[PDB]
């Protein structure tokens, strides 16, 4: 075969000034989610559920073999798990703070820093509407083009694709190395929903509410003009009127009401919040809105798998390129240990019910290593290698030694 | 907004004068600037640029 | 003191912007008189607002007798070479 | 083999994604600069199209790429592409049917 790829990778664009490329993304393009995100309402709160969902419930730490690294690291003991956790203390904040920003934006995007001493400082994030890859004719990112504003215009500067690291959640295929953010992938819903939002309140303004409507004068009479209305509209002002202000008139004088026209927003809101959600790949429940059928048994089952299904696809996509990107170079450049040790980083299940793993523990904990229940139950493991690798229970262990 | 002004000297208890802020506007208009070039399918790809 | 519709007050308005934009999208020549209210002329100083039908978008959509080709309903402004 | 292949989760979704999109998902093997191997590495399955012989095997595989306001297009042989295909015309079916061009008019009914 080859050490360099022979397939071509369709996607060319730009240079210095703006294109309309449609592979690439310009800084307008990135402020443009930026505004979605910051502009708030029921469109933010379900892009930040989804988040949430994807990378709220925190992360582990595992090695392989992670005991025979044990290494004196500043004159006492660790292994490589045991220097990660140093190294990366509040890596849950991060996950969420990364995994969010690559659910808006095409990707996350940020620096390695050293202490001064030249040790690990931190993975510190940048801001990824200023940021965009420039990328080479076989396909790989070769540098960083950043804008930021300063004081009504912008500074602009360029950065080398080798001391930042990228991580893409969702991509237009496998060898997509710059991905694509899922606000502009269906801006299109969007502003259908934010549209539909506008139409509805300006009708309930108009339309949600009765409003009078004083006639006078005979039909076929004499005719009123307007300063002999100003009058009328003294006596019938809804500004000074109360509840039980009461009216006496000649035969002259009618009082009619515009009604209050019924339609059904409510109906429209569900199918706004429908279009939005399932748009967004979210279970429509997310929007606080309710449906028939879908509440209970297999249906209820399929759309909860559905969903797990795709949480899982995105964690396993985060967890991999955070490892291989961030962590081995950080293992690589500041730590005594090797970085082609198998570590994983494992996202926590937003939707696992402690009650099931409970039952199931119960059921079949017979056929599982101690450490295996630990590690299902969310616990640390015993401290102790020979209980931890043992399959009965600690304490059916203890009551055994205290028989003996 | 108009320029900022000074506050008069007033008598004890007495009425305080309205000196309140007021407006005028800029109009922007907004021309379309365009510029625009062809090029053969030909000559986009012999060319050595 | 001053109420909503005093001259000096006028640029603070909402309504003064939104209906000013309303009238630039409503008219299809500069002659106010053929087109807006006394009231509307006044209250949004109409005068002073670049009131030409060049921001009218009926202006710039086709919209022919017969139609074979679905081409009515095309805003010029919107082509590949404007 | 777990060790030739580290992410196969994801290969497998991104393949399988792609093999139902289109009528085939597609790529190369790839190398280390030493020779060892790298990971067998997918190509972009819209750009490329299967060329195939009397007895219906592919013998080339023929790809158009965009560039600035236009194509390039180039063909390589069947040798060293590698190539899945989930949806058949056929059980001799080695080019394969795209789930979405076979339902066109379903989406384009649901669309309108
Ligand atoms: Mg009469
Ligand atoms: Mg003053
Ligand atoms: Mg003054």
């Amino acid at each position: 075969a080859s050490s360099t790829p022979q397939t071509n990778v369709d996607s060319m664009g730009g240079g210095h000034s703006y294109q309309f490329n449609g592979q690439d993304l310009t800084f307008e393009d990135l402020r443009d989610i930026k505004d979605v995100r910051d502009s708030g309402g029921q469109v933010a709160q379900l892009m930040d559920y989804k988040a949430l969902l994807n990378f709220g419930e925190g992360c582990e730490i595992h090695v392989e073999g992670d005991d025979e690294t044990k290494q004196l690291v500043d004159g006492e003991p660790m292994t490589l798990s045991e220097w990660l956790e140093d190294a990366f203390p509040h890596l849950d904040l991060l996950v969420l703070d990364l995994g969010g920003d690559a659910l808006w934006y095409p990707y996350a995007v940020g620096e390695i820093q050293e202490t001064i001493t030249g040790e690990f400082k931190e993975a510190l994030p940048a801001e990824p509407w200023t940021l965009m890859p420039e990328s080479d004719a076989q396909g790989k990112v070769q540098a960083w083009h950043q804008r930021t504003k300063t004081h009504g215009g912008y500074q602009t500067q360029t950065l080398p694709a080798d001391d930042l690291w990228h991580i893409v959640i969702n991509k237009a295929s496998a060898r997509d190395e710059v991905g694509i953010s899922e606000v502009l992938r269906n801006k299109d819903e969007i502003q259908a929903f934010k549209q539909n939002e506008a139409a509805i309140n300006q009708a309930i303004e108009l339309h949600g509410f009765p409003q009078r409507h004083v006639k006078v004068g005979k039909e076929d009479g004499a005719p009123v003009r307007d300063n002999d209305l100003r009058r009328v509209r003294t006596i019938f002002d809804p500004r000074t009127t109360d509840a039980n202000t009461a009216y006496f008139t000649g035969q002259d004088v009618d009082v009619e009401t515009l009604e209050a026209h019924n339609f059904d927003y409510s109906a429209i809101h569900e199918m706004d919040m429908r279009n939005l959600t399932t748009a967004l790949g979210l279970p429509l429940e997310a929007g606080n809105v309710g449906a028939d059928g879908l509440g209970s048994g297999k249906p209820a089952e399929l759309r909860f798998a559905l969903l797990k299904l795709a949480i899982k696809a995105n964690q396993r996509s985060f967890s991999v390129q955070f490892v291989e990107r961030v962590m081995r170079p950080v293992v690589r450049d500041y730590s005594p240990f090797d970085h082609e040790a198998d570590i994983r980083l494992e996202i926590n299940d937003p939707l696992e019910d402690i009650g099931e793993v409970a039952d199931l523990i119960q059921q079949v904990g017979d056929y599982m290593t101690n450490e295996q229940v630990a590690e299902k139950l969310d616990l640390p493991a015993p401290e102790d290698d020979e209980v931890a690798d043992s399959y009965r229970s600690p304490a059916d262990m203890e009551k055994d030694e205290a028989g003996v | 907004a108009s320029d900022e002004e000074f506050a008069r000297p007033t008598g004890q208890g007495a009425e305080i004068r309205d000196d309140g802020e007021t407006y005028t506007t800029v109009a922007w208009n907004a021309t379309k600037l365009t510029e625009g070039s062809r090029v053969t399918d030909e000559m986009r790809d012999q060319a050595m640029v | 003191m001053q109420l909503r519709r005093s001259p000096g007050m006028r640029p603070m308005d909402r309504d003064w912007h939104q209906e000013r934009a309303r009238a630039r999208e409503q008219a299809y020549s500069s002659d106010l008189t053929s087109q807006f209210s006394e009231s509307e002329i006044v209250k949004y100083e109409l005068d002073t607002a670049q009131i030409d039908g060049s921001d009218n978008p009926r202006t710039y959509i086709w919209n022919r007798t017969i139609d074979l080709f679905g081409m009515n309903g095309t805003d010029v402004r919107e082509l590949r070479n404007r």
